[PDB]
């Protein structure tokens, strides 16, 4: 579950997915259309009433 | 297998610094290996 | 028509296939090629009935 962005990150023709510093995906490769996704989690934050 | 391309000067062949090997072909082949040899190309003399 | 290896050398690896019908020494005695005293074929048959 995610917000689908557009990317600016020059994957090499082999690599499909994505990975950040402590190994959790920040992109996808889409087999269909061959483009990247970066994969960004959505909005939340914690409430204090 | 894996490969690369990298220009060098008139030196060492194996040059210093860093060049990886990016993942050229992954042959789904599933066959026993243990002994290898380089191909060479020879041309016909005509002499 | 189906036979298995009942003697080899060593274990085989994951997804590798031994076709090889060579002979086994089973003892100390070199076999060379030829059965003979403890010198059995490595490939039985299945009694299938
Ligand atoms: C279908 O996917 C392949 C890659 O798996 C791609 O090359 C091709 O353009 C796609 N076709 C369409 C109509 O999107
Ligand atoms: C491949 O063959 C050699 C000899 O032909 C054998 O010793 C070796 O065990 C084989 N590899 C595997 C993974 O069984």
């Amino acid at each position: 579950t995610g917000v689908l962005t557009e990317s600016n990150k020059k994957f090499l023709p082999f690599q499909q997915f994505g990975r950040d510093i402590a190994d959790t995906t920040d992109a996808v490769r889409d087999p269909q259309t061959l483009e990247i996704l970066d994969i960004t989690p959505c909005s939340f934050g914690g409430v204090s009433v | 297998i894996y490969s690369k391309h990298t220009p060098i000067n008139l030196e060492r062949d194996l040059p210093q610094g860093f060049s990886a090997l990016e993942p050229l072909v992954d042959l789904p082949i599933g066959i026993n290996i243990t002994r290898f040899q380089t191909l060479l190309a020879l041309h016909r003399s005509y002499l | 028509n189906y036979l298995y290896r009942l003697f080899r050398k060593s274990k085989l690896k994951p997804f590798e296939r031994d076709i090889s019908t060579e002979i086994y020494q089973a003892g100390n005695k070199p076999c060379n090629g030829v059965a003979g005293p403890n010198c059995y074929s490595p490939l039985q048959s299945y009694g299938f009935r």
